[PDB]
């Protein structure tokens, strides 16, 4: 338990880390957008948008939940797509019987 | 057992990604708008290359410690030896899918080259209902009817009643 | 009295007898055989009780004869708004969505098999049910039943049929993202049913430029990455795509109908999103798109354009993968690689020694490289090495560090003999993905074709 | 005794026109009254969409039964994406030959109804209620009695009953003010209050007013030989979508 | 034509 328990804890405190700095984050995106008094937006500069193009147990997280989130979903998919498969094609053996039946009503 | 600690951060991985993904979304536009105090009209093009960045970003960062765990497969993280399940089924699940979004093509073409045929066998027959002759005082016929269920059921009793040796369609 | 079909004999059998507590003129219903009906053609009159013919032996069974009572009331009335069938199949489906009906499920399989047919009768139930309103009274039935009708409905007009369809699209769309849950996946499936929709409109010689259009518009709203983040991945949209996908590579085997150049390459915006994923089946498509792209690619000049995008894909998309000469490009996917170097501090490696060719490589990149790992154990276990990969994940120092420990016998026999050094173990690697057994096999057969030293080895 | 059943008509079939037909199909003739209605009078129900067309069609060879007296009534308006509804009462299977006319005769296609336990509240209320000569409304009270009959675990709650007497049924709707539906109004919200019971969703079987009339799950039975109209123009608003 | 990708651009304003 105690390995699960100190990463439960140190992803908890780092939770809380992530906590702070989102509040933080939007605190500072709420002051400078009132820094931005105007309703208006400046247009994003390609320089500015290229030097933002030139400056940058989470990956476990990010492992994890991409891969479990492709375990399910994927067995959802062929299993919701098999069901119609296997349906449809019931329809069409009934269709092509009664297109067969209505072939030869059509010679008649 | 440690599964119960297991689940929790099955879930609270959940919520770290969700978040660290906010955080890089608030993050790249406070320095754009750190850059020009108005910057909040980043375009829908812009808006995408920015998200490909982020991407690219996860293709790193979860490269990274799937780099940490399997350079040394040393299995002494009990959560290592349940992230090999989890990246197995990954890739095991993927077969079944390819095939049956390939054949499921075929089966619609199959009922569409069934409705073909139908629909060739609907305008033949409305041709030849349309080129056929229209559709069509019966008293007499009918009482000749209701004499013909009075004979032959009235028979159909007394000859079994009669334990008669042939019985036969009275007709 | 077929001995397969005995206990379904005898039961319909038990149920006759469980089930009972537990003029000049002729009717159809008086009919008893297919030649009777053929012979009584202009005395047969169709009873106007409508209910009784759209729902439920050596004597005859009338419900062989009802499976025919439709098509033929649509035979002898020239098949119009006023022929019966149309009204109870939209009466009995506008109870469906009330939920007034006792059974919807008993009641839909007659009205999706009927509505595949009919093509008008199709659009009048398109019309009418395919909207958001219906979507809030019930999406199971509308999902089940749009999905059954629409893979076989033709537009009979051509205009304005798209934007009925994105506006239809971006509101069941926007009602998964208002929801906010992952199981809303409804959009992904209308998605799925449409593009099989989409096949036809392609199959026909007019409209087919519709198709593209709509194939292109629907394909931005699946590469959004809230519906498809590359963190939190739900598959739906992934087979979803490649699905939409497929249908550009069978277009572009089809390409003897031409087709304007526009909406032919998917885009640098689609291309560079599902570079930045990994899902393996992605990649596979996305490879297996452009070896279709390829056969295309000739007939246009090499300074177009649309030629240029393609080819900075394979070239970024060869570097990314087997040339491991990132730093060096321009970008990588569009990104400069100052982040790349950058990206890797605060980012604990454990050879640090060799922190950035791990990425630039199958072998390194996330979900090809535990790819590799189950590649490299089949091909040590069809070699009968005796000697193993002491490392999980593949790499330059994986490879090389246990190589100098058993150097001196490596060079006789023990290990892989096809390989001596780490290009060649990516090659080998690629190797078994050169053949029919693997779901991945188009991306090493596709860069085959541009790395020479890649298609000898092939 | 009266009970009554109810079905749904696809159509809003003009009667008077077919009503020959029928006689010699059911080899008797039977009445036809016509009532243009405008039942929902009060101010919050409306002043238009009320004139309802009803139509009083009888079976009556006799009157000694329910059977003999079985009388069809059907109710419509145009305005209704479903026009018209059909009820009858009694045993006696000519209402079967009857529905079977009708169905053969007008294309029409028909199907029973049911009830909600919300349905059922409003058509209590509007069961006591009854208008004067002056065109003013007064109430009726009744010993009222709810009865529910729940699934649960190894029968723990096979049923149980809430009964209201006619005072305390008063007190409460007096309590509440003067109102015109005290059964939603007051009643229930003071049941919940005193058991945080929730009538509307607990599994309601029937409604019973004692000596004036039975509420149930397929039928409507009365003391009296007749239904008001408040009675059948909420059935016809029930049958909607 | 264009219509449908700005009505797409603001589902993705809106995303």
């Amino acid at each position: 338990k105690d390995v699960l328990d100190v990463y439960i804890k140190n992803l908890e405190n780092q939770i809380g880390n992530k906590r702070y700095f989102l509040k933080q984050a939007q605190g500072a995106i709420d002051e400078i957008t009132k820094r931005s008094l105007d309703t208006e937006g400046k247009p994003v500069n390609s320089e500015v948008f290229t030097e933002l193009l030139r400056k940058p147990p989470i990956g476990f997280s990010l492992t994890s939940n991409f891969l479990s989130l492709r375990a399910q979903s994927s067995s959802e998919w062929l299993s919701l797509m098999n069901d119609q498969s296997v349906d449809q094609k019931a329809m069409l053996l009934l269709q092509n019987n009664i297109n067969s039946d209505l072939k030869e009503l059509l010679r008649k | 057992s440690s599964e119960k600690q297991w689940e929790r951060i099955q879930q609270l991985e959940k919520e770290h990604v969700e978040v660290y993904r906010e955080l890089l979304i608030t993050l790249d536009r406070l320095y754009l708008i750190r850059k020009h105090n108005h910057a909040v009209i980043l375009s829908h093009t812009q808006q995408r290359l920015l998200e490909i960045r982020h991407q690219l970003q996860i293709n790193l960062e979860k490269t990274a410690l799937l780099i940490r765990l399997l350079e040394k497969p040393d299995n002494t993280n009990v959560l290592f030896t349940k992230l090999q399940n989890l990246l197995e089924e990954s890739n095991s699940l993927d077969y079944e899918l390819l095939q049956s979004l390939g054949a499921q093509s075929s089966l619609h073409k199959q009922l569409i080259e069934s409705r073909a045929e139908r629909d060739e066998l609907m305008s033949k027959l409305i041709e030849l209902s349309s080129k056929f002759p229209k559709p069509t005082t019966a008293g007499k016929q009918v009482e000749v009817e209701k004499e013909n269920e009075t004979i032959q059921e009235l028979m159909i009793a007394l000859q079994i009643h009669s334990g008669y040796t042939n019985i036969s369609y009275t007709i | 009295f077929p001995a397969d079909t005995v206990q379904n004999t005898i039961d319909m059998y038990l149920s006759e007898i469980h089930q009972l507590g537990a003029d000049s003129t002729v009717s159809l219903w008086d009919v008893t055989s297919l030649e009777q009906l053929a012979q009584n053609w202009p005395q047969l009159h169709i009873p106007n009780d409508v209910d009784y013919m759209m729902k439920p032996r050596k004597v005859m069974s009338r419900d062989s004869l009802k499976h025919l009572y439709s098509s033929i009331i649509l035979i002898k009335n020239s098949r119009d708004e006023s022929s019966s069938p149309y009204e109870w199949c939209i009466w009995q489906l506008k109870r469906c969505f009330a939920h007034q009906i006792e059974t919807p499920q008993e009641v839909i399989p007659i009205i999706i098999s009927v509505s595949s047919m009919d093509n008008k009768l199709s659009s009048r139930i398109i019309q009418t049910f395919c909207n958001l309103k219906y979507l809030k009274l019930d999406e199971l039935t509308l999902k089940k039943v749009c999905g059954g009708i629409l893979p076989l409905w033709k537009p009979e007009l051509i205009s304005g049929t798209r934007e009925f369809f994105v506006k239809f699209m971006a509101s069941i769309f926007m009602w998964s993202t208002r929801d906010g849950h992952d199981n809303n996946c409804t959009f992904s499936e209308t998605c799925f049913y449409v593009l099989q929709m989409i096949t036809n409109w392609v199959l026909d010689d007019k409209l087919i430029a519709l198709g593209l259009t709509l194939l292109h518009d629907m394909q931005s709203l699946l590469t959004l990455d809230k519906i498809f983040n590359n963190a939190t991945s739900n598959r739906f949209s992934t087979m979803a795509f490649i699905s939409s996908l497929d249908i550009l590579t069978q277009l572009s085997k089809q390409t003897k109908s031409d087709y304007a150049i526009q909406y032919l390459i998917v885009g640098p915006d689609i291309m560079n999103k599902v570079f930045s994923s990994d899902d393996p089946l992605l990649l596979s498509a996305a490879c297996r798109y452009l070896v279709a792209t390829k056969n295309k690619l000739m007939q246009y000049p090499s300074t177009n354009k649309f030629v240029r995008m393609q080819n900075q894909y394979i070239m970024d998309l060869t570097n990314y993968l087997y040339r491991n000469k990132v730093l060096s490009s321009k970008s990588l996917f569009g990104v400069s690689p100052d982040f790349f170097k950058q990206i890797l501090e605060n980012l604990y490696i454990p050879t640090a020694d060799f922190k950035n060719a791990k990425f630039f490589t199958i072998t390194g990149i996330p979900a090809l490289s535990y790819i590799c790992i189950i590649i490299l154990r089949r091909l040590e276990t069809a070699e009968n090495t005796k000697i193993k990969f002491t490392s999980g994940i593949i790499n330059e120092e994986t490879f090389n560090n246990f190589f100098r420990v058993h150097h001196d016998e490596i060079g006789q026999h023990g290990w892989i003999k096809g390989v001596n050094n780490i290009h060649d173990l990516r090659v080998k690697i690629l190797m078994h993905l050169s053949n029919t057994a693997n779901p991945y096999r188009d991306i090493a057969a596709f860069l085959f074709t541009y790395l020479k030293s890649l298609s000898k080895y092939s | 005794p009266y009970t009554w059943k109810f079905l749904g008509i696809s159509k809003q079939l003009s009667l008077e026109n077919g009503i020959a037909k029928l006689n010699q199909l059911l080899n008797l003739e039977v009445d036809l009254d016509i009532q243009t209605i405008r039942v929902p009078s009060d101010p919050d129900g409306g002043t238009a969409a009320d004139e309802y067309i009803r139509y009083e069609m009888r079976l009556d060879i006799s009157n000694l039964d329910e059977g003999t007296y079985s009388k069809f009534i059907f109710l419509g308006n145009s305005k209704m994406e479903v026009p018209m509804f059909l009820c009858y009462c009694g045993t006696d299977n000519r209402n079967e030959v009857v529905l079977q006319w009708l169905k053969a005769e007008y294309g029409v296609i028909m199907w029973p109804i049911k009830f909600e336990q919300k349905t059922m509240i409003k058509l209590a209320d509007a069961s006591i209620v009854h208008v004067t000569k002056e065109n003013i409304e007064q109430i009726t009270w009744f010993s009222s009695k709810l009865y529910f009959e729940p699934e649960t675990q190894d029968k723990n709650l096979r049923q149980f009953s809430i009964e209201i007497p006619r005072e305390s049924c008063e007190g409460l709707a007096l309590g509440y003010g003067n109102t015109m539906h005290p059964y939603n109004d007051a009643i229930v919200p003071y049941i919940y209050n005193e058991t945080g019971m929730a009538v509307e969703r607990l599994p309601l079987t029937s409604v019973i007013l004692a000596g004036h009339t039975k509420i149930m799950r397929e039928s409507i039975v009365t003391s009296t030989r007749s239904l008001r109209n408040r009675v059948l123009a909420v059935v016809l608003q029930s049958i909607q979508f | 034509n264009d219509i449908t990708q700005d009505f797409l651009n603001l589902i993705s304003i809106s995303s």
